[PDB]
């Protein structure tokens, strides 16, 4: 239904405290260039470019990494640990520190950091530093962009009404079904040389496929307009990478894809075919849909969130889940919606923590329950 | 607030985060509740200034005292007075032989007046549920966390519907009642007692049609015999299942017959004949009340 | 003496209840002399500023209580200030609104409403500034007994039947309307803070009504209302000469609730006849 | 690999046409750029002389002529793709004719994106300097000062990042620019100064006017009218400054204005065309006559007739036009005055052939005299057909006017089968109405198929009138009279993808089987198509079996006695039931989508347009497909072809052809699932379909392939002494023959894509090494030098000048030989 929930609180973050150092700096790195960055040994995050990743850093090794790697540079390396989580890390990404702070209130160290992810690596090395530091030698992938399917067979006459006139307002009639089919048959005019039709230029068209997924985009919390959801196909990629609820192995597969048309092609890929949300080490339950599937942030339905033991969930947001129970009562200490509480919800066959049910405490909140289902208890199916 | 030095986070109220810090003039431990007045765009919350503006009125024995407020740039601090648990905890921390019958006599009875002194100066409580009930090592236990008070008119007027939490949600609140009253807090009183006793809710449901099914499961499916306007209330179905009051002496075997008819009267469905807190103070099950001292480790 | 105007009662007793009320009027104190601080201002535009804010409630549908609590904490807030200057008065006054406004009713008008509702004299963070420092120069003293709150008490003891009932509403909708009408009327001169609130409420009650129904309801005897009678006067006086209103309808309030709302529809042109 | 890539014939292809004073003061020329050949001609009363014809190493994107100021002749400026000019003369030494290279350089940026529009080149008409539109943002100056002799180059920051078109302005002391251009809320037109010797920006001295949301050609009015002309959807307009004169005639709705030329040295009157392959004349009448001064006064616009779809035109003077056509034969046609024949001003009077956009052949031969045929499906939309090359070269050609996709030969029935498409409009009435009468409505006997297993009935949509139809035919070609002799057509919304002719299983019929997909506008990917086996026996063609499946078979091919056909992204091998029927016997699923299927053996090479390809093996006793290799990286690819078990051939973006290999070393059970690549070559050509076959009968295998251009080309495997010695050569070559422009040789055949660039390998020149005859003897001296050749068995250094001949003359003959010129 409706939303007056103000979904900026949830990507702020605010759970985390308030005085919040907020570094506006910037770094890159040479494409192929071989560097030795530091490493989190206790995220098993698999982290992808564009995502905000907060942390909690208690042990005192960890403070001391963050506390000198936030003046040289601010790049620390999240590994995608495969299947084989102990070590035996062969991809992963780079997260720069974009929010710092340090409290030794309590007579506890205590680094609470939020970073986002810019680049992608493949580790060829990881030494170990002198206090149980991991520094991997990595080297980083490359963003091949791809150009257009008819910028090498094109008619140079016809190369010049190849510009089209602009976006036809926003969702009208004859404005959706009718401005693609003219775009469509302007644009690939020259698949007649070629040896295949239109219609098969299309499926790999940047454009096309950036719109066939807002249309997805769009059935889970309608979008305002296109401010989110960054024109460049590598960013969209990106950002629709970090919402697909898909498991591990298929994330590390798709963090591989090189280029961003075949990002889509297989985000696009595993948006319709994947049918249930459903318990992974139950293997039993039906958990949830796609259709309850709504996004209560920009970031999109899912988001990484911060408990204040440091663990970091990956948690879906759902209208509606069932064979859980709540156990427990609802409480609103260190909730990751702000003005929601939260009671701990497990599958009804084996008792594994799956999410929390988050529940409206305040007065005139429109989403009155909703459920936050985190990813490492869901496999997705059929 | 360069006086006080924080030494653990207790928790989290309706509002705001409660710290536990002792005060470097006088050694004192004390807590203090924080809000970031610039996060919320509606400057200080409705919440805390209905609270702080109740607190200052409310002084008595039972009720946690707010010994001083303060502001110190983009933040509000209240100080209040340091309990050492509260009632949940202590409940959980007994699941096994439990709490003494003369121990939770102690506690009802200490709850009772100032709920009578709250009911006195017009103020509603409307979140009387066991993380807000106080207990300390002297054995009193107080009421904490008035953000969801309201001081009620005298006639009332229509205020907030969903109120209290759902564990402890009156039936006439449930129903969508026009005007509620004092009665409110003594239901949750008698949600609170009887979960004193059985050691688990009495009525643990998670959602409003549910709680309201097992209300009238324990004790039976209204009419207009026993509470007049029921089938005028805005929230009334005729398709309510009929269960028949089921007895007492198995929902809550360890007390006896005078703690039988005050929890009855405590759980009575129509707020009108519902037990006031002055008039269940004059109970004979208060005839023989003490104030045993809870040990209560951890 | 103020005996026993309330029955007996049933969620309280009523000697408890009765004398809470009583100090609650002692405590709060108010002074008529408050103007005097500020040698730049004047009666005219303190009744000026409390139309208005009659008006802002009107528009919004804030209740009676609402504007009330907002005049007790602006009668309040300049007796701890000095030399203000008129420009300023507005933003206090919305100011104490919006703090009355959080205290009362159940949704609150956002603070983005009350900035324009001042046609961008005041802002958002001007207002919460103010209400501030309203709230420290009362030291959270915010829970008065305000002028319609002893109406509705005078009211319910008023009509009542089935003996106890003072909580549910039981009384008539015109009548209500009539004397809180000529209550803000004598609201916007500053004189009317000479007299206790209850006080002012049981000599509007009685302009409007028989002398043995005031003593029955009110609890009070004649000598200690003689002079707010005979200073009460004119208003009751222009008010039954101009002819009361009707109880007007509003949108999305409950026919059994609409005389809780304030209602604005000339004040100022009746005050000059009451002073002249 | 060691492969030999020669072209057998040249591409036909024009993509550029001028005219002008370049052989001589007086006379005039017309050259004709294709694809990497610039022909002269020196146009006469009876037509047209070929005087010339030099061959570049590079893609001819931008030509013109120019003569500045103390120059007797034209000079020629000529700018590659890979970004870089020459200027050009002509000389002739009494009866030798060479192009001399004036100046030359290399112009491209070292950071930039080539623009969307595409690469536009302008020469300042009095020639005070060059005008290059390549990136996006900024616009480079090239002046063409007599010392600038390596053509450096400046740039000058542009506003407007996208600029539709710019031209240069006439009669005006400060060169300017006219541009048209997009911003977010309209298209409008503006102009600029060019400054050299302060290298800027200037303001024009016209004002920034709104135009029409779809103009797209800007074109230059000389004096005495000056201004200029914009041509655009709707209207044309004509804007001088002050002075605005619109026109918007319904004769121009039809189609779009593609291309224009200038008959009048005056500028009164221009000729224009466009896509539908019609003519107009747009006339400029003068009419005003003022104290002083002549200015416009109307800007009619007037049909003259229909051409081939034209992609050049120009004025060859005394009514001669001659129409430059990308997918069509080129014209030579002659515009009357009073003609009217039937309502139209033009008639041919000559045609030159054009093997337009290959997009399929087949070679056909069962006696071998020259053992060859090459039958290819040429053209497209009204101007579709299909050529029949023979070498005796005689090319045949028979048109269709429809477009052909697919062709494949029957020797028992003595047919072609040719899928073709036609395009057809809405009528209101309700149904679709054809343009012209094509082959698919012009056949012995007709059919139409009649499946009724697919039913559908979920949103028809019926469309709007005057929306575009595509309608695909089968088509059975007699191989003698070449008739078609039969034309069934396929259900709605059907497009035909696959076509082979081929036997399956037990029974001795051989069948015409081929694969749809039910395209409809809403879903971009068809979940519905079907596979048809069809039976041309005495006279009719029979549907023997049909078969349902769950998606587009884009290719399919026989496989041992079965067939395996690519369903959206499975690969599936169906065997040929006793029963007449079809029924599947093994599955494979793929992470790609199938769309290139070629097999041999029991290996199956499949890939994507994402040059991801993947190499699985048939199991014949375990029932299934196991995949063996697969290497994976991001390019756009053509076509794939496997050239023997080991390598495989495919092209890819920037016309390059890549050859990958198979297995060796077999370290860790992963080096042999690597398909590493071992060779890259710059073609130059968009390759579109690639086949066996020998042609013409030390090079094992002759692997053939047909481009868009309309090059045919011929790739072999050479062994590794004669890739040894050919690559030794190569170099020696590359130091005495000089080029036209100066562009290295190893520059131009480099691997080059937008985001690398690396030196060809594994691939062998063929026109080099064959250029090696048309050197002189003196000159052939030095190539020999220090060799050593080597063959019974010393390397017998020397190798005389003469034994490199009889390798290279034997290296020739193994494909047709290229006609002279003139
Ligand atoms: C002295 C004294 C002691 C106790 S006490 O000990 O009884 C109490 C301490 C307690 C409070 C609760 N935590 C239990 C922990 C359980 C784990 N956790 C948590 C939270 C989120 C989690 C999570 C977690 F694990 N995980 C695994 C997750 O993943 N998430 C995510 C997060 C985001 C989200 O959205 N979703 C999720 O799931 C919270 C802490 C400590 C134990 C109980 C009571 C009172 C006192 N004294 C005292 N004196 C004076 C006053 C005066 C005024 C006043 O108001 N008060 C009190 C303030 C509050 C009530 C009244 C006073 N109080
Ligand atoms: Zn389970």
């Amino acid at each position: 239904n409706i939303i007056n929930f103000d979904t900026s609180l949830p990507t702020s973050h605010t759970y985390l405290g308030a005085d919040m150092e907020e570094f506006h700096g910037r770094t890159l790195h040479d494409d192929d260039s071989c560097q030795v960055i530091p490493v989190l040994p206790q995220v098993m995050m698999i982290l992808i470019p564009g995502q905000t990743l907060p942390l909690q850093l208690f042990h005192p090794q960890e403070v001391s990494m963050v506390r000198n790697l936030i003046q040289k540079d601010r790049t620390f390396a999240v590994l995608a640990y495969s299947n084989v989580q102990e070590r035996e890390a062969q991809f992963g990404t780079t997260a720069e520190i974009y929010a710092y702070r340090e409290e030794q209130d309590f007579g506890i160290e205590i680094v609470k950091v939020k970073a986002i992810g810019r680049q992608r690596f493949k580790v060829l090395e990881l030494r170990t530093q002198s206090d149980g530091i991991q520094q991997a030698k990595v080297q980083i992938l490359p963003e091949c962009v791809l150009p257009s399917t008819m910028s090498a067979v094109q008619l140079e006459s016809l190369n010049k009404c190849q510009i089209f006139p602009s976006k036809p307002v926003s969702r009208e009639d004859q404005c959706s079904y009718k401005w693609w089919q003219k775009y469509q048959k302007r644009k690939f005019h020259c698949a007649n040389l070629t040896s295949w039709p239109r219609w098969l230029y299309s499926l790999y068209d940047a454009e096309t496929l950036m719109d066939r997924i807002k249309k997805q985009l769009r059935e889970w919390d309608e979008n305002l307009k296109d401010d989110s959801l960054p024109s460049n196909p590598i960013d969209f990629s990106y950002r629709v990478a970090a919402c697909l609820p898909i498991d591990d192995v298929l994330r590390i597969q798709l963090l591989k894809i090189g280029s961003a048309i075949q990002r889509l092609r297989c985000e696009l890929d595993i948006m319709n075919k994947c049918t249930s949300l459903c318990c992974k080490q139950c293997q039993e339950t039906e958990i949830t849909t796609k259709n309850e599937i709504f996004s209560l942030s920009l970031c999109g339905p899912m988001a990484a969130y911060v408990n204040p033991h440091g663990y970091v969930h990956e948690t879906l947001t759902v209208y509606k889940a069932c064979n859980l129970n709540l156990i427990g009562r609802p409480s609103t200490e260190h909730s990751w919606f702000p003005g929601y509480a939260w009671t701990v919800a497990q599958c009804k066959i084996c008792a594994s923590h799956i999410g929390w049910k988050f529940t409206a405490t305040k007065k005139d909140m429109s989403p009155q329950k909703f459920w936050g289902l985190t990813r490492s208890a869901l496999l997705p199916t059929i | 607030m360069e006086n006080f030095q924080k030494v653990e986070k207790i928790g989290e109220g309706t509002y705001g985060v409660v710290y536990k810090a002792r005060n470097k003039l006088t050694g004192e431990v004390v807590a203090l509740k924080k809000i970031r007045l610039d996060t919320e765009t509606e400057g200080v919350p409705s919440t805390a200034i209905r609270e702080i503006s109740l607190l200052k009125e409310l002084n008595h024995p039972n009720i946690v005292k707010l010994l001083d407020v303060i502001h110190t740039e983009n933040k509000l601090y209240l100080v209040f007075e340091f309990l050492h648990q509260d009632l949940k905890k202590f409940m959980d921390a007994s699941a096994l032989t439990g709490i003494p019958l003369p121990l939770i006599k102690s506690y009802l009875f200490q709850l009772l007046q100032g709920l009578a002194f709250c009911h006195s100066h017009r103020v509603l409580h409307r979140d009387l549920k066991p993380q807000n009930l106080l207990i300390n090592t002297e054995g009193a236990i107080k009421l904490a966390d008035f953000g969801l008070a309201r001081a009620f008119g005298v006639p009332v007027r229509t205020y907030t519907h969903e109120v209290v939490t759902l564990w402890y949600r009156a039936p006439e609140i449930l129903l969508g009642c026009k005007y509620y009253s004092t009665a409110v807090d003594i239901w949750s009183l008698g949600c609170i007692f009887a979960e004193m006793v059985t050691r688990r809710a009495l009525f643990p449901g998670d959602s409003e049609i549910d709680q309201l099914f097992r209300i009238f499961r324990t004790l039976g499916t209204p009419d207009e015999v026993v509470w007049p306007g029921v089938t005028s209330m805005p929230d009334y179905k005729p398709s309510f299942p009929k269960w028949a009051r089921q007895d007492f002496s198995k929902v809550v075997p360890p007390l006896d017959e005078d703690g039988r008819s005050l929890l009855s009267q405590m759980l009575h469905y129509d707020p009108n004949k519902r037990i006031s807190a002055k008039a269940a103070l004059a109970h004979p099950f208060f005839q023989d009340v003490t104030k045993p001292v809870p040990h209560l480790r951890l | 003496s103020r005996g026993s105007p309330l029955p007996v009662l049933s969620w309280a007793n009523r000697e408890e209840v009765w004398k809470i009320m009583l100090n609650k009027e002692k405590t709060y104190l108010r002074d008529q002399h408050f103007l005097e601080q500020h040698p730049l201002l004047q009666p005219k535009m303190r009744a000026i500023l409390l139309d208005w804010l009659m008006e802002v409630c009107e528009v919004y549908k804030l209740h009676r209580e609402t504007f009330y609590l907002a005049q007790d904490f602006f009668d309040r807030y300049m007796a701890t200030q000095e030399n203000v200057v008129k420009t300023l008065l507005q933003l206090i006054g919305i100011s104490s609104l919006f703090i009355a406004a959080k205290l009362e009713e159940i949704y609150p008008p956002k603070l983005h409403q009350f900035a324009y509702v001042t046609d961008g004299a005041c802002s958002g963070d001007e207002i919460l500034t103010m209400e501030l420092m309203i709230m420290k120069a009362l030291k959270w003293r915010l829970s008065p007994l305000t002028i319609v709150s002893w109406l509705n008490v005078y009211m319910q003891v008023a009509y009542l039947n089935d003996l106890h009932e003072v909580l549910l509403p039981q009384y008539p909708q015109q009548i209500f309307i009539q004397i809180a009408e000529l209550l803000d009327l004598c609201v916007l001169d500053v004189d009317c803070l000479e007299f206790p609130y209850g006080i002012l409420a049981a000599s509007a009650l009685y302009h409007f009504s028989s002398s043995e129904l005031m003593q029955k309801v009110s609890g009070y005897q004649w000598c200690d209302i003689e002079n707010c009678v005979k200073w009460m006067v004119p208003f009751a006086m222009v008010i039954r000469e101009t002819g009361s209103s009707k109880l007007k309808h509003f949108r999305g309030v409950a026919d059994e609730d609409a005389h809780n709302i304030q209602t604005h529809r000339d004040s100022l042109d009746l005050l000059d006849k009451a002073r002249a | 690999s060691y492969n030999y890539v020669v072209t057998a014939q040249k591409p036909t292809a024009v993509n550029g046409c001028v005219t002008g004073h370049f052989t001589s003061a007086e006379d005039l020329n017309l050259l004709i750029a294709k694809n990497t050949r610039l022909e002269i001609y020196v146009v006469t009363a009876e037509g047209l002389r070929p005087v010339k014809e030099v061959g570049m190493y590079g893609k001819i994107a931008v030509m013109e002529l120019f003569r500045p100021k103390g120059e007797s002749k034209d000079l020629l400026f000529i700018l590659t793709a890979k970004y870089n000019a020459c200027i050009l003369e002509y000389k002739q030494s009494g009866e030798s004719i060479d192009i001399i290279t004036r100046a030359h350089g290399n112009v491209q940026d070292r950071i930039g994106r080539p623009s969307e529009t595409g690469i536009i080149g302008i020469i300042d008409p009095e020639c005070r300097m060059i005008g290059l539109r390549l990136y996006d943002g900024l616009f480079k100056v090239i002046p063409l000062d007599r010392d600038n002799k390596e053509l450096k180059a400046f740039n000058i920051r542009l506003e407007e990042l996208h600029v539709i078109d710019v031209k240069f302005l006439y009669g005006c002391q400060a060169p300017t620019i006219c541009f048209v251009y997009q911003d977010p809320q309209g298209r409008h037109v503006k102009t600029y100064e060019v400054s050299l010797r302060e290298k800027e920006f200037n303001k024009g001295p016209w004002k920034q006017e709104n135009v029409e949301a779809e103009a797209s050609m800007v074109i230059a009015v000389p004096e005495p009218f000056g201004g200029a002309i914009i041509i655009g959807q709707e209207s044309i307009t004509y804007h001088n400054g002050d002075k605005y004169l619109a026109i918007a005639p319904p004769i121009i709705k039809q189609s779009t204005i593609v291309c224009h030329n200038r008959v009048d040295p005056n500028g009164s009157r221009y000729l224009l065309g466009d896509m539908e392959g019609r003519l107009f004349m747009l006339l400029l009448e003068k009419e005003e006559q003022m104290d002083g001064t002549v200015t416009l006064k109307d800007l009619r616009v007037e049909l003259l007739g229909e051409t081939s779809i034209a992609e050049c035109l120009t004025y060859l003077d005394n009514g001669v036009v001659f129409v430059g056509s990308r997918l069509g034969d080129s014209q030579l046609v002659k515009l009357n005055v009073d003609s009217n024949e039937q309502g139209s001003y033009v008639v041919a009077m000559e045609t030159f052939t054009n093997l337009g956009p290959i997009v399929d052949m087949c070679v056909v031969d069962l006696e071998r005299q020259g053992q060859g045929q090459l039958v290819t499906c040429s053209g497209a939309f009204k101007e579709g057909s299909l050529r029949i090359i023979r070498n005796g070269l005689h090319i045949r050609t028979v048109p269709l006017y429809e477009s052909p996709r697919k062709i494949c030969y029957q020797e028992v029935s003595q047919c072609f089968g040719v899928l073709s498409s036609r395009i057809e409009v809405q009528d209101t009435s309700g149904g679709t109405t054809a343009l012209r009468p094509s082959a698919s409505t012009q056949a012995l006997s007709s059919s139409v198929s009649s499946s009724k297993l697919f039913s559908s009935s979920t949103a028809p949509h019926e469309t709007s009138f005057g929306e575009e139809v595509e309608v695909h035919n089968l088509l059975i070609i007699d191989q003698h009279t070449f008739e078609v002799l039969h034309a069934h057509q396929f259900l709605q919304n059907e497009y035909a993808l696959s076509l082979v002719s081929c036997k399956l299983g037990k029974d001795p019929n051989t069948y015409f089987i081929v694969g749809t997909a039910m395209v409809y506008p809403e879903e971009a990917e068809p979940k519905q198509g079907r596979i048809v086996v069809f039976q041309y026996s005495d006279g009719k063609l029979q549907t023997v079996a049909e078969k349902e499946v769950k998606g587009a078979v884009y290719s399919m091919v026989e496989f041992n006695g079965k067939l395996l056909a690519s369903i959206n992204s499975t690969v599936r091998l169906y065997e040929w039931t006793t029963e007449k029927e079809l029924r599947t016997e093994c599955n494979h699923y793929n992470n790609i989508m199938a769309l290139y299927l070629k097999t041999k053996g029991d290996f199956i090479l499949v890939g994507d347009l994402m040059r991801s390809v993947l190499l699985l093996a048939y199991k014949p006793m375990e029932g299934n497909f196991e995949e063996i290799a697969r290497d994976f990286n991001p390019n756009w690819m053509s076509a794939v072809e496997i050239l023997d078990d080991d390598n495989f051939l495919g092209a890819e973006n920037a016309f390059n052809l890549f050859v990958c290999q198979k297995d060796s070393a077999a370290t860790t059970d992963e080096e042999r699932q690597h398909l590493q690549e071992v060779g890259l070559f710059h073609l130059g050509e968009f390759v579109n379909v690639f086949c066996h076959g020998s042609l013409v009968m030390p090079t094992q295998g002759s692997v053939l392939f047909g481009t868009v251009n309309g090059m045919i080309g011929l790739v072999t495997s050479l062994s590794e002494s004669w890739y040894n010695l050919l690559l030794d050569m190569q170099n020696r070559l590359n130091k005495v023959i000089k080029s036209v422009g100066k562009i290295e040789h190893s520059f131009w055949r480099s691997f080059h894509t937008e985001r690398k660039t690396e030196p060809a390998t594994g691939f062998i020149d063929g026109d080099l090494i064959e250029s090696f005859l048309d050197i002189s003897r003196p000159k052939m001296q030095e190539v020999v030098a220090n060799l050593q050749y080597d063959d019974g068995s010393g390397m017998k250094r020397e190798a005389t000048a003469d034994d490199l001949i009889k390798v290279v003359e034997e290296l020739t003959r193994i494909h047709w030989s290229h006609p002279q010129f003139e």
